[PDB]
């Protein structure tokens, strides 16, 4: 999922994502690498005055 | 001649004051998809967008 880092080409005036390495090999001992994306951010605030 | 006098005085003062204040805030975010740098930028809990 990280195939969007950066790449520039001055001679061609071309700006695009680096297309060199987009593949991940899975060893035999690994079932699946489960490329996904989740995010849960929660802030808690408590202000009491007596 | 007989002279007699009597005097009496009393003062009472009571003061009471109470102040109570409370405020809390909570935040819950649930994002699925594209866990790259931009969604981490958007994961900023303080700013809403």
């Amino acid at each position: 999922g990280e195939w969007r880092e950066l790449r520039y080409d001055s001679t061609c005036e071309r700006l695009y994502y680096g297309d060199d390495e987009k593949y991940f090999r899975k060893p035999y001992n690994f079932l699946k690498y489960h490329f996904e994306a989740l995010a849960d951010t929660g802030i808690s605030s408590e202000f009491y005055d007596n | 001649g007989v002279s007699v006098g009597k005097c009496r005085g009393i003062l009472n003062e009571i003061k009471d004051r109470n102040k109570r204040d409370t405020m809390v805030e909570d935040l819950v975010v649930l994002v699925r998809g594209g866990a790259s740098e931009h969604i981490t930028t958007l994961a900023y809990q303080e700013l809403p967008t």
